[PDB]
C-alpha cells in the first residue's frame, strides 16, 4: 500500500479529494509499457544539454522511457511548469621512401594481423575505448581507407576482454552460457581470418577487396560490441541479462540480419534460466546459487499462524523480484507462484525450449498450474477432508447441536456467574468432557479439538473500539487443527467464528434464563404483559439470527467449495462468508450496537428483580423497554431504507406482525 | 433431562401405546427393545431401551402384543378411586423421579369422557403440591358428561400448565371427508402422527427448542390461557403448506384472533423461502393476531428419519376455543334446570366463566387490567 | 592522349586539368557537368531521416554501381568524338536524376506519392525502367509493414513516417494508391488486433491481400455468431428492454403502480421489486436475464402523467464495442414512452373492477358512464396496437434477416433508428406528441374521478372527442408533407370521419 | 449522468464489508504495540 | 536521494520540478504506473 | 393467474375431454400425464402434470379411457339436484380456489340442450356471483320441452356471466355435413375442440398484448348487457387469404346489423409485412360493416404455433344478427305457451330477455347514446 | 434523498477507507523500524 503514500506525500510537497485521484491509478496498474522516443525527444527539443546526456542512460540499461513521455507532457502544458517552479521556490526558500604500387601489399598484410590481436608492424594499438595508430607518414588515400576498417579490430578487443572477464564465478550461470555462447562466434572470425590469411598468399586479397568482405563481419562485430558495452555498463545478471537481449532482438525485428543472431545469442544463455524454471514448475525445488530467479524465500516459523493473528505467511512465505523479471513471463508471473506454493505445501506431506514468435512454454506452464492445482485439491478433500471439518466447526462454534448446549448451562450455571479470575480452567473442562459424553456428541471423530479459553474484553466495548476507530461473557471457545488445514483455517479468520459466537451464547443465555422466569411465578399482574413482548423480541431476533443469516449463507458456502478450482479462492470465498454473515448480523454498526446492547442490559436486569421475592418498577420498566425498542426499529427503519439491507427490512417484519409500534 | 409419560384409562392407555409404536417404527428400535443396525437424540424418551411410561382391561390386550417385552362411570367414582389408591400409584412415581437425571416435564394423555377422568383430575392437584417445579403436559382427549367435563375442564384449567384438545366431533369429520371410514381403530391413527410430529424438535437435534421449556412460553403467554390446537395439512413449497393449516376446515376444532402459532416445517426445503413466505402471508393478511399486545407467528424446521414427501403441524391458540366450552357451559345449563354438598359444580361453573370473558375480552384494545 | 583524363572524371577523381584549337575546351566543359552531378549524387547518398528514404538510398547507390561498372569497360582509349557521342544519351539522364534530388525532400508517404507521380509525368519516355526499379525498392518497407497487419498484426513504427499512428478501445488514428483499400487496410489491423485479446496497375499488391482480408473479417463475424451468443443478445435485448415479454410486462408495471415520495426511490424496494418480476416472467432467470439494473435519472417532489425512470442494460468487454452507449439510451427512452403507454392498461383495467362492484343500480346514469369507458378504451388499444406492429414486428423483420465488422455497427444504427421513426418519438412528429399527451392527461383526470360528480365527466368527455377530433384533423394534414405515418390514419379512422 | 441504482448496492455492500474487515486489522495490531 | 534517483533528476533540470517531488513521480513509475495516468494526476491537483 | 374449467352434462364432458385431449397433445405432454423429452407456459392450465378439471354414465367411459391418469330433463329438476349437492361440490371448488395462488376467470363448458347440465350451470352461476364477485366467469355454451330449458338458463346467463360464446348445431353440422361427409358426436366435436385450443392462443403463449382474459374480454364488450361472442376457424396462403375467408357466412357458426369490435388471431409465422396492406384492402373493398355512431376499427394480433404439432386463423366478434336466433326462441315460446307452483320467475325471464333483444336492436341505430 | 446526497454519501464512505488505509501504511513501517 505504497501508493496512498505518495498521493498523501504529493499532497504535503505542494499546496492545494485525494480519493479520486488514487482512483485514476488503481484502474489503469508487473507490466511494462513503452511509448515512441523520437517525438517525445524532437518535443522537448537550452535543449541541447538533453540531446546529449540523454544517450548515457539508455546505455546503462536504466523505467526510463515512460518518464521521458511525462516530461514532453509537461512541457505541452505551461501552467503546469510554472506552477512546478513555483512549489520548487517556494520549498527552496618506410613507406614514404617506399614505392605507392608496393605499398599497399605491405598495408593490407599488416592489417591482417591486427584481426588476431597482435600487435602490427605499423598498425598498433595504443595502451589504455581502444584506439589505434597506423603511419606517422602515409598517403591520405590510404589512411583514410584503413580507419574505415580499423573500428572492426577495437570491437575484437573489446569482445575478448568482456569473455575473459565475464567467465568469473560471481556473476552468475546466466553470464556464463551468454559468454560461452559467443566464443563459437569469435572462433569462426578467427577461422575466416585465417582463411583470408591463405588467401592473400596469392596477391588476390587487396585493400578495396578486404573492405567489402569485412562487410559481414563488420555488422557482426558491431552488434557484438555493443552488447558488449551494454553488458558492462550496467550491472546485468540473471532474468535483467535476458530481458536485455530479448529487448534487443525484438528491436531489430525489421533488418532480417541482425534478429537471427540475437534470437541465437538469447535462446543459447536462456538455458541456466530455464532449466531451473523446470524444476520451479514441476517440483517445489530450488537450487539458487544467487540472487538471479525472480522467487525468494522467508524463513518463518510455521507455528507462526496458529499462535497470532497479525502475522501473514500465505503472501510472505515466497515473494517476488521485479528486477530480475525475464520480461517475456510477466503475464504468468503470479501463476507460477501458485504452482510452487501449491506443490510445496503437499510435497512435504505426501521440457521449455526459448522460442520467438510462439507461446509453447505459456500453454505449457497454464496445464502444469492446472495440474498442480487439481492435485492440491484432491488431497485435502479425499484425505483430511474439509467438508467434515467446516461441519464439525458449525456445530459447536455456531450451536448446531443443541442437545449439547441445552445440557452445557443446566450443568454449569452456578460456576459462570462467579467473578472472573476465580474460576480454574480444570473443572470447566471436566464438566465439559462429562456433557460432552452425555450428549449426543459422541459421535463426532473431532471431538478432541475444542478447548476453554476466557477473553480479557468484553465483546461489546471491543466492538465498539474497532468500529469508533467481567463474569459469564468472558466464556469463549477455541480450535486446534494441523498445519495442511490450518493453512485457510487460522487465526486470521478463526477470531470471526468465536466473535460471532459471544453474542451467539450471550443472546441464547439470557433466553434460556427468561424462559426460566416463566416457571418460577406459574401458579403482580402487569408483568404478564411484559414478558409477553419482552420474550417474543428475543425469539425473534434469535430466528432472524438463526434461519435466515446462519442457513442461507452457509448452503451458498456448501454449494460454492463443490467447483473450486484453486485454494486462492477457497480461501477469498471462506473470508467472504464469513464477512457477510456479521455484516448481516447486528453488529458492524456503531449507532445500531450501542441501543442494542443498552437494551440487552435491561433484559438480563430484569429478570433478577423476579428472584427477589415493586409496584413502581415494573412501570419504569415498560416505559425503558418500550422507549429503547421505538428508538430501536426508528434506526433499522431509516438504515434499511436508505442504505439496502435485507436482513435489517426482515427484522422489522419479523419483530412487528400486527401493525403495533406505529409510531 | 428427561420425561416420563403417564397414561390412564382406556383411551389414554391406547393412544399412549399407539404412539410408542409408531416411534419404535421410527427409530431403529425393534420392538422388543434391543438396537436394529439396519444420529438422533434418545434420552428424551429411551432409557439405556425401556419406554420410561407407567401404565395403569385395556392392560391385558397390550401384554399379549409383540411389543410385551418393550415395557367408575362417575368423577366422584374416580376421585374416589384416586384417592384410595394414593399410595399405589405415587410410590411408581417416587421411585422413578428419583432416578431420573433431571426432572423437567410430565406427559398425561387421558380422556376426560370415566375412571381416567377422576383420576385424572386428582392426579393433578397432588403433582402442583409434591412437585411445584415440575412441567405438566396434559394430552386431553373430548367427546353424565356434562358434569364430568366440567369437573375434569375445572382441574385442567389452573392445574395442568398446558392442554391439547382433541375431540370426537372433529376427529371423525376428516374420516368421512377425506378418509371415508364410514371406527375407534382408524380416527387414533391421526392421533399418532399428531402425537409423533408433536415433539418431534424435541426428540431431533436443532437449532432451537432442543429443550421442552422453550415450547410453552413462545406460545403461552398467561398461565389462564394455555390452550393449543392441532394441525395437518398433508393427508408444493412452503407457501402451500402455510396457506392450508390457516384453512378453517384444517383445524382440529369443530371478535376472534390468534396469540401465538408455532409450525413445524418436516419438509427438506431449502431455508431460503422460509423468510419470504411469511413475508407474502403478511401481504396477504390471511389471518389477525391480539391488537393489545405484540403477537409473532414463528415457524421451524426439522428432517425425517431415513429408516423411514413434505409435512408440517400447527400449534394454534386462539380465543375461538370459546365456543367449545361455551358448548359445555350451555349442556351443563340445561342438565341443571332438568336434573354431599353439590357445590364443587358451582364453583366449577364460575371459573370457566372467567375463562370466558378472559378468552373474550382478550380481543379487546384494552385487555390489560 | 587525353582519354585518361576524359575518362578519370566520371569516377570522380581529380586530374591534372580538372579540379575541385580552342574550342575543346567547351566539349570538357559538357564533360566535366556530367561528372558534377555523379560527383553531387554520390556526396548526397552516402549515408546507408526514414526507413523509406534509407531503401531509396541504396537503389540510388546500386545504380551508381552499374554506371561506373559500365563506364572504363568498352573502351581502351577511343578518339575524343566517339567519347562525346557515347556518353550523350546517357549523360542527360544522369542530369535528370540530379534534378529529381536535390541536388526541401519529402519522407514517408510523401516521397512515395511524389516518386508515384513522377513515374507517371514520364511514363513514355525512357526513364521508366529507372523510375520503376527505384520505387520497386524504395516500397520495400512499406510493403512488410503492409504484410505485418495481414499475417502477424503486431503493429510496429520506426519514426512515424507513416500516415497512421497509435471501453471504446477504437483510438487508433488514420490520417496515390487506391483508396478502396486503404480504409480496408486501417480496419483489418483493428479487427485482427481485437481477436489477439480474446500501364500502372496495382494487381501484385491486392491479389494475395482480397482472399486473406476477407477470409479474416468472415471468421471474425462467424466468431461473434456463434461462440459469443450475439443474436441471443438480441432477442433477450428485445424480449425485456422494449418489454415484449409478456408476464413480466404487466408484472412489473403492476407492482410499482400498487403503490401509487420518501418511498418507491430507495433501493431497497426498486432493487427488489426486478428481482421478483423475473420469477413471474417464466422467460428469464438465466445469466442473460442478470445486468438488468433500474436507474433513476430524477427525484420528483410529488393527476400527473409523467414517472421517470430508466432500464439500462450492462455488456462485457467483447460487446462493449457492438452495442454503442447512445444505443442504450435510446433504449431506455422508448422504454419510458412504451411504460407509460402501459400505465393507461393498470388504470383503465382498475376503474373496470371498480365499476364492477357498483352493481339493481341500473339506470340511464350508470349505463351512459360506461359507454364512455368503452370509448376510452378503443382509442387506447387501437393506438397500441400500431406501437405494437411498427416497432415489434415490421421493424424486426429487418435486422433478422438483414444480418445473414463494421456492418453490424451500421446495421444496428438503421434498427433503432427505423424503431424510434415509426415510434413517433421523432421531433419532426412533435405535434402528434403533444396532441396525445392531452389525450394522456385527459384520461388520468377521467381515471381521478373515481353520481355526485357526473357534469364534470360529461366535460371531460366532450373534451376528449373534439382533442380526437384534432388529431385526426392534424394527422390527415401532415400526410402531404412520412410513408410510416400513412398506417396511422388507417388504424385511427375505420368506417367514420 | 445516472447512477445504474443496482451496482450502487453490491458498490456500497463491498465497500463497508471491507472497511470493517480493515477496521479489524489496526485494532489487532496496534494491541500488539501496546504489549 | 538515491543515486539513481539523482540521476534522473539531472535530465529533468537540463530539459527544463522539486527533488521530493521528482522522487515520488520515480516511485509511482517504478510500480508500473502508466505516465499517461500521472499526468491526469498532477492536471487536476495543479489546477 | 389460474384458470380453472367446469364441465356439466354429457355434452359438456365430451366437449370437455376432447378440449383436454387436444391440449394435452399440444404440449409436449404424454396422456399418461407424464412430460416427454421430445418457450410455451404450461403453468396456467396445468398445476404440479394434472389439469384443473371439475367433471360433475359418462364419466365411467371417461375413466375408462387412456386418459384416465389426466384428472331428470327438466330445469326444475336439474335445480333441486344441485340444491341437494351444492355443498358437496362448493367443497372441492373452494380447495381448488385456496390451491391456486390467484384465479382469474371461471371456464365452463355446458349445454343447454334439455339437459341437467343447463339446471346445474343456472345454480352454479348464481352462486359464483353470490360468492366470488371479484372472479371473472366465462363459459362457452351451445344451442341446439326443448324451447323451454333453451331460454329459462337465458335469465341467469344475460346477468351472471361477464362473456358468452355461442356454438350452435345449426351451423356445425352443415359444416360437417359439407366439408367432411358425414351423412357423430364426436366427429363434430372434433372441430369445437379445435376452436377452444386456438380461442386461448394468446393466453397459453406469452405476448405484448392481451396477456390475460380480461384483456381480450373487454374490448369485445361495450357493455355488460351486451356480452354475446362468435367464433371462426377457416383452417379446415397469405394474410389477405385468412382476413377474407374470415367474413363469409359459411363460416360464421351462427344461424340493420353491424360488428362492433373484431379481433382475430393469427397462429402462423406469416410475414408481418403483408398485414396492413390486408387491412387497407378489407376496408376498400368494404367486406364489412360497423357502427356509424362510435368510432370502430379492426385489431390483429401474432402468436407462435407450436413446434410439436400451414397459417392457422381464428376470429372472435359479437354482431347484432345474433338477435335473429333470440326471436326464434321467443317465437317458440309464445306458440308453446297456449299448446301446454305460479309460474312468476318463468314470466320475468322473458321480460328480461325481450329487454335484451330491445337493446340489441337499438344499438343499430345512430342514436343509440343517449 | 437529494440526488446529491448520493455523491456525498459515496465520497464519505470512500473516506473511510482512504484515511484508514494510510494510517495502515504509517504503522507498518513502525514495526519494521521497531524490530
Ligand atoms: N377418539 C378416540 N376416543 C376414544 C378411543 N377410545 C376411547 N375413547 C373415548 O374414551 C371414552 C371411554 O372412556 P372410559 O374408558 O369408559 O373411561 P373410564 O371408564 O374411566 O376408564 C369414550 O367416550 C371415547 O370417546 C379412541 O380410540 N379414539
Amino acid at each position: 500500500f505504497r501508493i496512498h503514500h505518495d498521493v498523501n506525500e504529493l499532497l504535503s510537497l505542494l499546496r492545494v479529494g485525494a480519493e479520486v485521484y488514487i482512483d485514476l491509478l488503481q484502474k489503469n496498474r508487473y507490466v511494462t509499457t513503452t511509448v515512441s522516443a523520437h517525438s517525445a525527444k524532437v518535443k522537448i527539443a537550452t535543449p541541447e544539454d538533453f540531446l546529449k546526456k540523454y544517450d548515457e542512460l539508455k546505455s546503462k540499461n536504466t523505467n526510463l522511457d515512460p518518464l521521458v513521455y511525462l516530461l514532453s507532457k509537461l512541457t505541452e502544458d505551461k501552467e503546469t511548469l510554472q506552477y512546478l517552479q513555483q512549489n520548487a521556490k517556494e520549498r527552496a526558500e618506410l613507406p614514404g621512401t617506399l614505392p605507392l604500387a608496393s605499398q599497399e601489399s605491405a598495408v593490407v598484410e599488416d592489417l591482417l594481423y591486427v584481426l588476431v590481436g597482435v600487435d602490427g608492424r605499423y598498425v598498433s594499438a595504443q595502451p589504455l575505448s581502444r584506439t589505434f595508430l597506423v603511419d606517422p607518414n602515409l598517403d591520405l588515400s590510404i589512411r583514410e581507407l584503413v580507419h574505415r576498417i580499423l573500428p572492426v579490430a577495437a570491437s575484437y578487443s573489446a569482445v575478448t576482454r568482456f569473455i575473459e572477464e565475464k567467465s568469473s564465478f560471481e556473476y552468475g550461470q546466466v553470464n556464463h552460457a551468454l559468454a560461452a555462447a559467443m566464443r563459437t562466434l569469435v572462433k569462426e572470425h578467427l577461422i575466416l581470418v585465417s582463411q583470408l590469411e591463405q588467401l592473400h598468399r596469392q596477391g588476390l586479397l587487396s585493400l578495396q577487396k578486404l573492405w567489402f568482405y569485412i562487410q559481414p563481419a563488420m555488422r557482426t562485430m558491431d552488434i557484438l560490441a555493443s552488447l558488449a558495452t551494454s553488458v558492462d555498463k550496467g550491472e546485468c545478471l540473471g532474468g535483467s541479462t535476458l530481458s536485455l537481449l530479448h529487448d534487443r532482438s525484438f528491436s531489430y525485428t525489421g533488418d532480417s540480419q541482425a534478429q537471427e543472431l540475437c534470437l541465437y545469442l538469447t535462446k543459447a544463455a536462456s538455458a541456466p534460466y530455464f532449466e531451473v524454471l523446470e524444476k520451479w514448475i514441476y517440483r517445489g525445488i530450488i537450487h539458487d546459487p544467487y540472487s538471479e530467479f525472480m522467487v525468494e524465500e522467508h524463513e518463518l516459523r510455521k507455528e507462526r499462524i496458529q499462535e497470532d493473528y497479525n502475522d501473514k505467511y500465505w503472501d510472505q512465505r515466497y515473494t517476488i523480484v521485479q528486477q530480475q523479471i525475464p520480461s517475456f513471463l510477466q503475464k504468468m508471473a503470479d501463476k507460477i507462484l501458485s504452482t510452487g506454493k501449491y506443490l510445496n505445501v503437499v510435497r512435504e506431506c505426501g521440457e521449455i525450449i526459448y522460442t520467438l514468435k510462439e507461446r509453447a512454454y505459456v500453454e505449457q506452464i497454464e496445464k502444469a498450474f492446472n495440474y498442480a492445482s487439481k492435485v492440491l485439491l484432491d488431497f485435502l478433500m479425499e484425505e483430511k477432508e474439509l467438508v467434515a471439518h467446516l461441519r464439525s466447526i458449525k456445530r459447536y462454534f455456531l450451536m448446531d447441536q443443541g442437545d449439547f448446549f441445552v445440557h452445557f448451562m443446566d450443568l454449569a450455571e452456578e460456576e459462570l456467574r462467579k467473578p472472573v479470575e476465580d474460576i480454574t480452567p480444570p473443572r470447566l473442562e471436566a464438566l465439559l468432557e462429562l456433557a460432552l459424553r452425555m450428549s449426543t456428541a459422541n459421535t463426532d471423530p473431532f471431538k478432541d479439538d475444542l478447548k476453554i479459553d476466557l477473553m480479557p474484553h468484553d465483546l461489546i466495548t471491543q466492538l465498539l473500539r474497532v468500529l469508533a476507530i467481567s463474569g459469564l461473557e468472558a466464556f469463549s471457545f477455541d480450535y486446534i487443527v494441523k498445519w495442511p488445514l490450518s493453512l485457510i483455517i487460522n487465526r486470521k479468520a478463526l477470531t470471526r467464528y468465536q466473535m460471532l459466537f459471544r453474542h451467539m451464547f450471550y443472546c441464547k443465555h439470557v433466553e434460556r434464563q427468561l424462559c426460566s422466569v416463566w416457571i418460577s411465578n406459574k401458579t403482580f399482574a402487569g408483568a404478564f404483559t411484559l414478558r409477553q413482548r419482552m420474550l417474543n423480541f428475543v425469539q425473534n431476533i434469535q430466528y432472524y439470527m438463526m434461519f435466515e443469516v446462519m442457513e442461507p449463507t452457509w448452503h451458498i458456502l456448501e454449494k460454492n467449495l463443490k467447483s473450486a478450482s484453486n485454494i486462492d479462492d477457497v480461501l477469498g470465498h471462506h473470508t467472504g462468508f464469513l464477512d457477510t454473515c456479521l455484516k448481516d448480523c447486528m453488529l458492524t454498526n456503531p449507532e445500531l450496537l450501542k441501543v442494542f446492547s443498552k437494551l440487552m442490559s435491561v433484559c438480563v436486569m430484569f429478570t433478577n428483580c423476579m428472584q427477589k421475592f415493586f409496584e413502581a418498577t415494573i412501570n419504569k420498566f415498560d416505559k425503558n423497554f418500550s422507549a429503547h425498542l421505538l428508538d430501536l426499529l426508528a434506526r433499522l427503519s431509516i438504515y434499511s431504507t436508505s442504505d439496502c439491507e435485507h436482513g435489517m427490512a426482515s427484522v422489522i417484519s419479523r419483530l412487528d406482525f400486527n401493525g403495533f409500534y406505529t409510531e | 433431562r428427561e420425561i416420563i409419560t403417564l397414561q390412564l384409562g382406556q383411551c389414554g392407555n391406547q393412544i399412549g401405546f399407539e404412539f410408542w409404536k409408531q416411534l419404535c417404527a421410527e427409530h431403529g428400535i425393534s420392538p422388543e427393545a434391543i438396537v436394529e443396525e439396519f444420529t438422533d437424540r434418545k434420552d428424551v424418551f429411551f432409557y439405556q431401551y425401556i419406554p420410561r411410561a407407567v401404565l395403569l382391561r385395556v392392560i391385558h390386550s397390550i401384554l399379549n402384543s409383540p411389543y410385551a417385552k418393550l415395557y367408575g362411570n362417575n368423577w366422584a367414582s374416580g376421585f374416589s378411586q384416586g384417592e384410595k389408591i394414593h399410595e399405589d400409584i405415587f410410590d411408581i412415581i417416587d421411585r422413578e423421579a428419583d432416578g431420573s437425571d433431571s426432572l423437567e416435564g410430565f406427559v398425561l394423555c387421558h380422556s376426560i369422557a370415566g375412571t381416567g377422568s377422576g383420576l385424572g383430575s386428582y392426579l393433578l392437584e397432588r403433582l402442583n403440591d409434591r412437585y411445584p417445579k415440575k412441567l405438566v403436559q396434559t394430552y386431553s382427549v373430548f367427546p353424565v358428561q356434562p358434569y364430568n367435563s366440567l369437573l375434569t375442564l375445572k382441574r385442567l384449567t389452573q392445574n395442568a400448565d398446558c392442554l391439547v384438545v382433541l375431540d370426537n366431533t372433529a376427529l371423525n369429520r376428516i374420516a368421512t371427508d377425506r378418509l371415508h371410514i364410514q371406527s375407534f381403530s382408524q380416527i387414533n391413527q391421526l392421533v399418532s402422527t399428531i402425537m409423533s410430529a408433536s415433539t418431534t424438535t424435541l426428540r431431533y437435534p436443532g437449532y432451537m427448542n432442543n429443550d421442552l421449556i422453550g415450547l410453552i412460553a413462545s406460545l403461552i403467554p398467561t398461565p389462564r390461557l394455555h390452550f393449543l390446537m392441532t394441525g395437518y395439512t398433508p393427508l408444493t413449497t412452503v407457501l402451500d403448506v402455510m396457506r392450508r393449516l390457516l384453512q378453517p376446515k384444517n383445524v382440529m376444532v369443530s371478535n376472534h384472533c390468534y396469540i401465538a402459532i408455532l409450525n413445524i416445517i418436516q419438509g427438506e426445503v431449502d431455508p431460503t423461502q422460509v423468510h419470504k413466505s411469511l413475508q407474502r402471508i403478511r401481504e396477504r393478511k390471511l389471518a389477525n393476531f391480539i391488537p393489545w399486545g405484540p403477537a409473532s407467528i414463528q415457524v421451524a424446521l426439522s428432517r425425517k428419519s431415513p429408516y423411514l414427501r413434505v409435512s408440517g403441524l400447527m400449534m394454534a391458540n386462539h380465543t375461538s376455543i370459546s365456543s367449545l366450552f361455551e358448548r359445555t357451559c350451555r349442556q351443563y345449563d340445561k342438565l341443571r334446570k332438568r336434573e354431599d354438598n353439590f357445590d364443587e359444580m358451582d364453583t366449577s361453573r364460575e371459573i370457566v366463566q372467567q375463562l370466558i370473558d378472559e378468552y373474550h375480552a382478550a380481543t379487546r384494545p384494552d385487555y390489560i387490567s | 592522349e587525353l582519354v585518361k583524363d576524359v575518362l578519370n572524371v566520371l569516377i570522380g577523381v581529380v586530374s591534372a586539368t580538372f579540379s575541385l584549337p580552342e574550342s575543346i575546351s567547351s566539349l570538357l566543359s559538357e564533360v566535366a557537368e556530367y561528372g558534377t552531378c555523379y560527383t553531387r549524387l554520390s556526396h548526397f547518398s552516402l549515408q546507408p531521416k526514414g526507413l523509406v528514404f534509407q531503401a531509396f538510398t541504396s537503389g540510388l547507390r546500386r545504380y551508381l554501381q552499374y554506371y561506373r561498372a559500365c563506364v572504363l569497360s568498352t573502351p581502351p582509349t577511343l578518339s575524343l568524338l566517339t567519347i562525346g557521342f557515347l556518353f550523350k544519351k546517357l549523360g542527360r539522364q544522369l542530369r535528370y536524376l540530379a534534378e529529381l534530388c536535390g541536388v526541401a525532400f519529402p519522407t514517408g508517404v510523401k516521397l512515395l506519392s511524389y516518386l508515384y507521380q513522377e513515374a507517371l509525368h514520364n511514363c513514355s519516355n525512357e526513364h521508366y525502367p529507372v523510375l520503376l526499379s527505384l520505387l520497386k525498392t524504395s516500397c520495400e518497407p512499406y510493403t512488410r509493414f503492409i504484410h505485418d497487419w495481414v499475417y502477424s498484426g503486431v503493429f510496429r513504427d520506426a519514426y512515424g513516417e507513416f500516415m497512421i499512428q497509435v471501453k471504446l478501445y477504437w483510438t487508433h488514428g488514420y490520417v496515390v494508391f487506391l483508396k478502396h483499400i486503404a480504409h480496408d487496410i486501417y480496419v483489418c489491423g483493428k479487427t485482427i488486433n481485437l481477436l489477439k485479446l480474446c500501364v500502372l496497375m496495382k494487381r501484385s499488391i491486392t491479389a494475395p491481400l482480397a482472399a486473406h482480408i476477407s477470409l479474416v473479417n468472415k471468421a471474425a463475424v462467424d466468431y461473434f455468431f456463434v461462440e459469443l451468443h450475439l443474436e441471443a443478445h438480441y432477442e433477450a435485448l428485445r424480449h425485456f428492454l422494449l418489454m415484449e415479454d409478456g408476464e413480466f410486462a404487466q408484472s412489473l408495471s403492476d407492482l410499482l403502480f400498487e403503490k401509487l415520495p420518501g418511498e418507491l426511490l430507495n433501493p431497497l424496494v426498486l432493487n427488489s421489486v426486478l428481482s421478483k418480476a423475473l420469477q413471474c416472467s417464466l422467460h428469464g432467470d438465466t445469466p442473460h436475464a442478470s445486468n438488468l439494473s433500474l436507474a433513476l435519472k430524477y427525484l420528483p417532489e410529488v393527476p400527473d402523467v409523467l414517472s421517470c425512470l430508466e432500464l439500462r442494460y450492462k455488456v462485457d468487454w467483447p460487446l462493449n464495442i457492438v452495442i454503442t452507449e447512445g444505443c442504450v439510451s435510446k433504449y431506455s427512452g422508448v422504454f419510458s414512452f412504451l411504460l407509460q403507454l402501459k400505465l393507461m392498461m393498470w388504470a383503465l383495467k382498475d376503474v373496470c373492477f371498480h365499476l364492477k362492484r357498483t352493481a339493481m343500480a341500473g339506470s340511464v346514469q350508470f349505463r351512459q358512464l360506461q359507454l364512455f369507458k368503452h370509448e376510452m378504451q378503443h382509442f387506447v388499444k387501437v393506438i397500441q396496437g400500431y406501437i405494437a406492429n411498427q416497432i415489434l414486428h415490421v421493424t424486426w423483420c429487418e435486422f433478422r434477416a438483414r444480418l445473414a465488422l463494421e456492418e453490424i455497427q451500421r446495421a444496428h444504427a438503421e434498427y433503432l433508428h427505423k424503431a424510434v421513426f415509426r415510434g413517433l418519438l421523432t421531433e419532426k412528429a412533435a405535434p402528434v406528441m403533444n396532441v396525445i399527451h392531452s389525450i394522456f392527461s385527459l384520461v388520468l383526470k377521467f381515471r381521478s374521478q373515481l353520481h355526485p360528480n357526473f357534469a364534470l365527466m360529461q366535460q371531460s368527455y366532450n373534451t376528449f372527442k373534439y382533442y380526437s377530433h384534432f388529431l385526426f384533423k392534424v394527422v390527415t394534414k401532415l400526410v402531404n408533407r412520412q410513408p410510416h405515418l400513412e398506417d396511422f390514419l388507417l388504424r385511427i379512422n375505420f368506417n367514420n370521419y | 449522468r445516472a447512477r445504474n441504482m443496482k451496482d450502487f448496492e453490491n458498490q456500497i455492500t463491498e465497500l463497508k464489508k471491507e472497511n470493517f474487515n480493515l477496521k479489524l486489522r489496526i485494532y489487532f495490531l496496534e494491541e500488539r504495540m501496546q504489549q | 536521494l538515491s543515486t539513481e534517483e539523482m540521476e534522473l533528476y539531472e535530465l529533468a533540470q537540463a530539459a527544463g520540478i522539486d527533488p521530493d517531488v521528482f522522487k515520488i513521480l520515480v516511485d509511482l513509475l517504478k510500480l508500473n504506473v502508466a505516465p499517461l495516468a500521472v499526468f491526469q494526476m498532477l492536471k487536476s491537483m495543479c489546477a
